[PDB]
């Protein structure tokens, strides 16, 4: 009864924001492909969203599950773009409310992450969210699992070489930094030696043939200097 | 009664200086033509005008005395401009038409009122015409940018694209570019998925065709 | 051997210097160096380098994509543009080097690159638009058709039906609902273990689904990994819906 006394609101009411939510109220649904075809067509990500949200709570045998929540994420990435180009738009201020909406619905996507974070990982939601851009909310999904793997090269390809300093300090595996320490020298030798010198745990041996290409980069530049020619080689030789 | 309005409907020479000033400029969100109007009025007549618009408001019924001034307005036209004066929100008085003078010199505000899904390219090959080293590249992306959801029609859209600049940096059509690329590829996603869904319906149907196979 | 290098100058020899690169495996890291070696000095000896070596270097092209581009006045230096157009633009677009939006951001991010080169682009991204609109024009024909004849044959089955109105289980059994089988409570058996009422006990332990749900899992995991690593290279969609195309719904 309760599921047709719902038919009713969606034939002819169409008011989903109400009828979908009480239609949500059901405790087991077996039609729910039927009832998302013509929810389909309606193309309200809102609605669809209510009705596989309290679908998600159906365990199951799990593997599926991250099936559903592949279809839950990018329904929520689909709206953001719909409301961004909607933002985007203008021809106000419950469009900017809306925008701080867009905000609230990305904290309710990371609401929604922090919930079932366990349930749903499968590193597709990052190939999945990487096609449609949006770097801010990779960056918080990012912040969200504690890798940081991702996080580091992301922040070298961009430049934030204070963010990568930072993160890299944190980081205590040492073999990272031994790989990858000629470029963040070579961008800027006078933090690295101090993040280096304050970071321990660094064997003196690895980067010797990276001191030895730093040197010759520092000759090389005080080939055509006179004053603080060697100060690139001065800040290496006080390493 | 009406005959002191025709008289005062009885009672074109730096209105193509002003012209020639404001289509000097080329700032893509500059002041509007009403405006631009406006604010050359006010510089400079219109005592006149306002005499009669104190007859105009007071006839904000008179509709057979307002079609008779609109068309006294037309037989005393002065370069074709002076009727903004008279009508500057009563170009219905006496739209397909306006683009002969709103968007003559530069007039973005009147684009965006009288724009369309056709006579759109023709509007962008007219403003090419700026000939600015990077003014007219900025203009052109503020006027795509503005109206962007106006282009939905993928012939319009590969023509829009075919005449866009060959001397231009790439950085500045690179976002304009890269939402054209996103929303192609949501709509191939979107589409790929309807045709899922379809497939599981057919796929469930079959499925209970073949149980009733099995009831008998 | 460093002395000496420093010391030696106007040496040019190519194939010695990837042989003298002590272990002589990294070529990734070989090539680091030689970009770093070309921001301290870049004389177009990279596109000699990425000649006389060219295998593996998908990465290496788009290391170059960027190195080869990164000033204006080095871009003119090398060879202009005609060289990055006939050499390394169209082997990237050829073999699949990456995405398209990957390459349009890397060549935004300078600030001084000719619209030649973006009208390259612009042509490649028409033919692109042409096959995608190509594709979604068959995709909703056939969808229109599908979803026409999919409503007409159930409407069919509908209309063509032990005969009270009830729903059968959909894993092997059928009752009436006015015969008391509807609403049977004790909680539904929890969907009565995604499976038919059996309206019975026969022991015999509880495997088959185990079984199943594992093979399921396994399955879906190594098309998943196999698709990433050739077929859906790109992202899990087309992949994903496929597989949801399949019945993972079940709702059996």
């Amino acid at each position: 009864v309760k599921l047709s006394k719902a038919m009713y609101l969606f034939h002819t009411a169409k008011d989903f924001h109400s009828a979908a939510q009480t239609l949500g109220s059901m405790k087991d649904l077996s039609h729910f492909g039927e009832i998302a075809l013509n929810f389909l067509q309606i193309k309200d990500y809102n609605d669809l969203n209510v009705i596989l949200i309290k679908q998600l709570d159906n365990v199951p045998w799990k593997s599926t599950q991250v099936v559903l929540s592949s279809w839950i994420i990018w329904n929520f990435m689909k709206q953001l773009n719909d409301i961004e180009l909607k933002i985007n738009t203008t021809k106000e201020d419950n469009l900017l409310n809306w925008n701080l909406n867009l905000k609230e619905k990305s904290n309710e996507l990371t609401k929604f992450l922090e919930s079932h974070l366990e349930k749903l990982d499968n590193e597709t939601v990052y190939q999945i969210m990487s096609k449609q851009n949006r770097q801010n909310e990779l960056l918080i999904f990012a912040s969200l699992i504690n890798d940081m793997k991702f996080l580091l090269s992301f922040w070298i390809d961009q430049g934030n070489w204070y963010e990568s300093l930072k993160i890299l300090l944190t980081i205590n595996n040492h073999d990272l930094v031994y790989k990858y320490s000629l470029i963040l020298l070579l961008n800027s030798p006078e933090a690295t030696v101090s993040t280096w010198m304050k970071i321990k745990d660094l064997d003196p041996n690895k980067l010797i043939p990276t001191i030895l290409k730093f040197f010759t980069n520092w000759q090389n530049n005080s080939k055509l200097i006179t004053n603080i020619s060697e100060y690139p080689e001065n800040y290496s030789l006080t390493y | 009664s009406k005959f002191l309005f025709n008289y005062y409907l009885a009672k074109w020479s730096i209105l193509g200086d002003f012209i020639k000033e404001y289509k000097d400029d080329f700032a893509y969100d500059k002041t509007d033509i009403t405006n631009f109007i406006h604010i050359k009025l006010k510089h400079s007549f219109s005592k006149y005008y306002e005499k009669c618009e104190n007859l105009k408001s007071e006839n904000e019924k008179d509709d057979e005395f307002i079609n008779f001034t609109f068309d006294e307005i037309s037989k005393i036209d002065k370069e074709h401009i002076l009727t903004l004066l008279f009508f500057p929100n009563e170009l219905t008085n006496w739209s397909e038409e306006l683009l002969k003078i709103y968007l003559s010199f530069n007039d973005f505000r009147s684009v965006e009122k009288y724009i369309g899904k056709q006579n759109l390219v023709a509007v962008m090959k007219q403003y090419l015409d700026i000939s600015s080293l990077n003014y007219s590249v900025e203009l052109v992306t503020n006027l795509l940018q503005r109206n962007f959801e106006l282009l939905d029609d993928t012939d319009i859209q590969l023509k829009i694209l075919e005449t866009i600049p060959s001397v231009f940096p790439v950085q500045t059509i690179s976002e304009l570019l890269l939402k054209v690329l996103i929303k192609y590829q949501e709509k191939k996603e979107e589409s790929n998925l309807r045709k899922c869904l379809l497939k599981n319906q057919i796929s469930i149907s079959d499925e209970l065709s073949r149980n009733f196979d099995s009831q008998g | 051997s460093h002395m000496d290098q420093s010391s030696a100058s106007a040496k040019d020899k190519t194939k010695i210097d990837i042989a003298s690169f002590a272990n002589d495996n990294p070529e990734m890291d070989l090539l680091s160096t030689f970009r770093a070696m070309t921001l301290n000095e870049e004389p177009s000896t990279c596109l000699k380098f990425l000649e006389k070596y060219g295998t593996e270097e998908p990465k290496l092209l788009q290391v170059a994509l960027s190195y080869f581009v990164s000033n204006k006045l080095i871009f003119k230096e090398m060879g202009g543009n005609e060289v990055l157009k006939e050499k390394v633009l169209r082997p990237i677009i050829e073999g699949e080097r990456m995405p398209l939006l990957d390459i349009i951001k890397a060549l935004s991010r300078t600030n001084v690159a000719h619209f030649g080169l973006i009208q390259d682009i612009i042509i490649d991204h028409v033919k692109t638009e042409d096959t995608e609109i190509k594709r979604n024009e068959k995709l909703i024909e056939s969808y229109d058709k599908e979803l026409k004849e999919k409503n007409k044959k159930l409407k069919n089955t509908i209309n063509s039906d032990l005969d009270i109105p009830v729903v059968f289980f959909k894993c092997g059994h059928i009752y009436h609902q006015h015969c008391l089988n509807e609403e049977e409570d004790t909680l539904e058996s929890e969907r009565k273990l995604f499976k038919c009422p059996k309206c019975l006990v026969d022991l015999e332990t509880s495997n088959k689904l185990f079984e199943a749900q594992h093979e399921v899992v396994e399955k879906n995991d190594l098309l998943n990994f196999a698709l990433n690593s050739e077929e859906g290279s790109r992202d899990r969609f087309k992949v994903i819906t496929e597989f949801l195309g399949r019945g993972a719904i079940s709702y059996s």
